[PDB]
């Protein structure tokens, strides 16, 4: 299916602790594959996949320069933002950067993504005709204005039509055997009373890649969407994702509940049954 | 300022079995700030080797890190994964249960 | 591969 490539970079300032936390991390699609960490002893980027070990020194030197270059900005970033927003040296604050592209099945250009937060919620980002900025408040309004004096737009839309995407490919090429793969999940129900009159169902999804996947409860045909209680999509650790998703029902009732799966790696939807 | 709780899961890679190597995992999403203590417990004591992944966050900037270390069960062992954030009050010890 | 141009906020 579609692919995408994103990273991922938080900042944290440690008032009275000297440097800032700065933490990158790279993904193609749900697989991670390089990582800097200010606090960790390399001071280089490293890489968190077998496939991207093949890239040269050329890259790792590269990378870590480009990385710093990052983490020296958002340094710059979180006084600025301290000043913009009237704050004091006291608290410890957040900054968050995501970018990355997204391809099709045929590994063309969908959209690109640059989207920065400050203390959890929306500062600002670059809108998908890749040209101009959403400015969350006031102060990100300063900031869209230097960006646009500066055209950051213009070299941004130049690296996600272009660098972004052309390293992906090569990405999804070298890592083939793990990324370009589709583990349909492993499917099945638990049955588990709770009292003489009500009992648990629980409908499981295992080992499946990607993460991407919807569990859903009918009664009778009927969506239970506000009785449901559905758990986060979590790893397994092997490069694979876990889901499960709940409802308690009264007992004798158990052939009115299915559970309906929904993964790009089955053939068809799944509906699981109690008869 | 933007506080959410963690949400915590705790859970064995494959099904459990007595006697059978597997691993243990904590999962911890959806908190802000990133500030995070999370602990796997054997018996109410600290399991000392645990790795964790590095630090990432979900599309609406909430973060997610997952912790895990190699662990055999057994009939009698009881597993857990404690965690303390801002926003809990006390630390939050939730318990493995396998028959989930 | 990462973007080479961080412009501060
Ligand atoms: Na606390």
């Amino acid at each position: 299916g579609s692919h995408s490539m994103r990273y991922f970079f938080t900042s944290v300032s440690r008032p009275g602790r000297g440097e800032p936390r700065f933490i990158a991390v790279g993904y193609v699609d749900d697989t991670q594959f390089v990582r800097f960490d200010s606090d960790a002893a390399s001071q280089r980027m490293e890489p968190r996949a077998p496939w991207i070990e093949q890239e040269g020194p050329e890259y790792w030197d590269g990378e870590t320069r480009k990385v710093k270059a990052h983490s020296q900005t958002h340094r710059v970033d979180l006084g600025t933002l301290r000043g913009y927003y009237n704050q004091s040296e006291a608290g410890s604050h957040t900054v968050q950067r995501m970018y990355g592209c997204d391809v099709g099945s045929d590994w063309r250009f969908l959209r690109g993504y640059h989207q920065y937060a400050y203390d959890g919620k929306d500062y600002i980002a670059l809108k998908e005709d890749l040209r101009s900025w959403t400015a969350a408040d006031m102060a990100a309004q300063t900031t869209k204005h230097k960006w646009e004096a500066a055209h950051v737009a213009e070299q941004l839309r130049a690296y996600l039509e272009g660098t972004c995407v052309e390293w992906l490919r090569r990405y999804l090429e070298n890592g083939k055997e793990t990324l370009q793969r589709t583990d349909a999940p492993k499917t099945h129900m638990t049955h588990h009373a709770v009292s003489d009159h009500e009992a648990t169902l629980r409908c499981w999804a295992l080992s499946f890649y990607p993460a991407e996947i919807t569990l859903t409860w009918q009664r009778d045909g009927e969506d239970q969407t506000q009785d449901t209680e559905l758990v986060e999509t979590r790893p397994a650790g092997d490069g694979t994702f876990q889901k499960w998703a709940a409802v308690v029902v009264p007992s004798g009732q158990e052939q009115r509940y299915t559970c309906h799966v929904q993964h790009e790696g089955l053939p068809k939807p799944l509906t699981l049954r109690w008869e | 300022m933007i506080q959410r709780t963690p949400k915590i899961q705790v859970y064995s890679r494959h099904p459990a079995e007595n006697g059978k190597s597997n691993f243990l995992n904590c999962y911890v999403s959806g908190f802000h700030p990133s500030d995070i203590e999370v602990d796997l417990l054997k018996n109410g004591e600290r399991i000392e080797k645990v790795e964790h992944s590095d630090l990432s966050f979900s599309k609406d900037w909430s973060f997610y890190l997952l912790y895990y270390t190699e662990f055999t069960p057994t009939e009698k062992d009881e597993y857990a994964c404690r965690v303390n954030h801002v926003t809990l009050s006390q630390p939050k010890i939730v318990k493995w249960d396998r028959d989930m | 591969i990462l973007n080479a141009m961080i412009t501060k906020i």
